[PDB]
């Protein structure tokens, strides 16, 4: 999904609020910073209602500029209470009855998703490879910037896992693919507008192609 | 026109989510305090730093480390929840490595603890891929150009610690010792150890 969460290469922004080993505070800094995460392991492994992919995409499916003034926390809390009411678990009504006031929710989803593909190729260490110069509606693991691009395998994973734009809808059909560390050249991604040396991105078998 | 849609207080709406599902029966008892506990005292930079001390004053655990970190680090019982598949990307004279979830936030939580707020920031995630040196710069890390800055994004299931150089003045230091100036910051790769003057 080209939404605005696919954020690498955005040019704009202003300095990153930190420096080197300044204090960062307690791990939560307000009280109720930790439920968001608990209640999407709550719902993933204990309530078996949706998919750590599944949140992903939730929260990329936030309106886009509510998820741009939105703090991080604060995304899974609409992000999980959102998958809550689509999996029929709880109610919009509800939430807003207990919250006392407004709790509007990420959007619908426009794709069903995709299957996991049902061709693709076991690459090497050291072969170069092209990222699928697709476009996926719904969740994909496949941030824009190396869309179309090639680099060269650096690792081919030893496990295997659910194809992201399967799960990440729910879907019965993402079977398992190992991924790949893709190593580009900085200049591959960004042309000559860069100060970089490399990129590596972690890209499931289903994203590439020999190149 | 681009208005921020009306919103109870964000608190409000955490606990909401909270009691509509607990309410239900749908939360064990002590569940979301038992993960508030892992979260704040388990998952830990400490942990990423016992593992970069042990690798830099033992040679086999050093390359068992970047050969197969999933299993250096379950020697040590700290594999865990987004940390389940370990890659350590090793640091040299010409190579500086730093990680991003450019997507999100994903982070190796149980040996580098869950990511900062700055890791977490638009800014981060927008411009550490594309200008990597003056994100370190401005960050208070100068890396001279004699060395490849390459970016790890976190874009699927690996889950990254950086390995840095043992900085000189540090020869003889004990594991304890070593592990003191190898940082949060260090394991995520916008730092680099620092030895007292
Ligand atoms: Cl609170
Ligand atoms: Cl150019
Ligand atoms: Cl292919
Ligand atoms: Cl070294
Ligand atoms: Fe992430
Ligand atoms: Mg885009
Ligand atoms: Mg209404
Ligand atoms: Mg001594």
């Amino acid at each position: 999904m080209d939404g605005v969460h696919d954020l690498a290469g955005v040019q704009g922004f202003g300095k990153v609020p930190h420096t080197v080993n300044a204090d960062i505070g307690p791990t939560f800094h307000a009280e109720w910073e930790h439920l968001p995460y608990s209640l999407m392991f709550a719902g993933v492994a204990e309530l078996g209602a949706f998919s750590v992919d599944e949140v992903r995409y939730v929260v990329e499916r936030m309106e886009p500029r509510h998820y741009m003034m939105t703090p991080y926390y604060e995304r899974y809390v609409i992000g999980v209470a959102t998958l809550m009411v689509e999996k029929g678990i709880l109610t919009q009504d509800e939430l807003e009855s207990l919250a006392g006031g407004p709790f509007p929710l990420s959007r619908p989803s426009e794709s069903e998703g995709r299957p996991a593909p049902v061709e693709t190729t076991t690459f090497e260490v050291g072969q170069r490879v092209r990222v699928r110069d697709e476009y996926v509606p719904g969740h994909i693991r496949m941030p824009a910037y190396c869309r179309g691009r090639v680099g060269t395998i650096s690792h081919r994973t030893t496990e295997k896992w659910p194809f992201p734009d399967a799960i990440g809808h729910g879907r019965n059909d993402a079977g398992e693919e190992p991924t790949y560390h893709v190593k580009f050249a900085a200049e591959e991604l960004f042309g000559s507008d860069t100060d970089g040396g490399s990129v590596v991105v972690d890209l499931f078998e289903g994203y590439l192609e020999p190149a | 026109e681009n208005a921020a849609p009306a919103q109870a207080p964000v608190s409000d709406r955490a606990w909401a989510l909270f009691r509509a599902l607990d309410g239900k029966g749908l939360v064990p008892d002590g569940y979301v305090e038992g993960w508030k506990k892992t979260f704040e005292e388990d998952f830990s930079p400490r942990r990423g730093a016992e593992l970069v001390a042990r690798a830099w004053t033992d040679p086999e655990f050093r390359q068992l480390l970047l050969t197969d970190g999933t299993a250096a680090v379950a020697q040590y019982g700290y594999l865990g929840p987004q940390g389940e598949y370990i890659v350590a990307v090793e640091d040299t004279p010409t190579l500086k490595n730093v990680i991003v979830c450019s997507l999100c936030s994903c982070t190796a939580w149980p040996i580098l603890g869950l990511p900062p707020t700055w890791y977490k920031s638009f800014e981060y995630r927008a411009r550490v891929v594309r200008e990597p040196r003056k994100v370190l710069s401005e960050m208070g890390t100068e890396i001279a150009s004699d060395i490849e800055i390459r970016v790890y994004d976190t874009t699927a299931e690996t889950r990254y610690m950086v390995l840095p150089q043992r900085p000189a003045g540090t020869e003889g230091w004990s594991q304890e010792q070593l592990q003191e100036i190898v940082t949060k910051d260090c394991l995520i790769g916008v730092a680099i150890p620092q030895v007292p003057t």
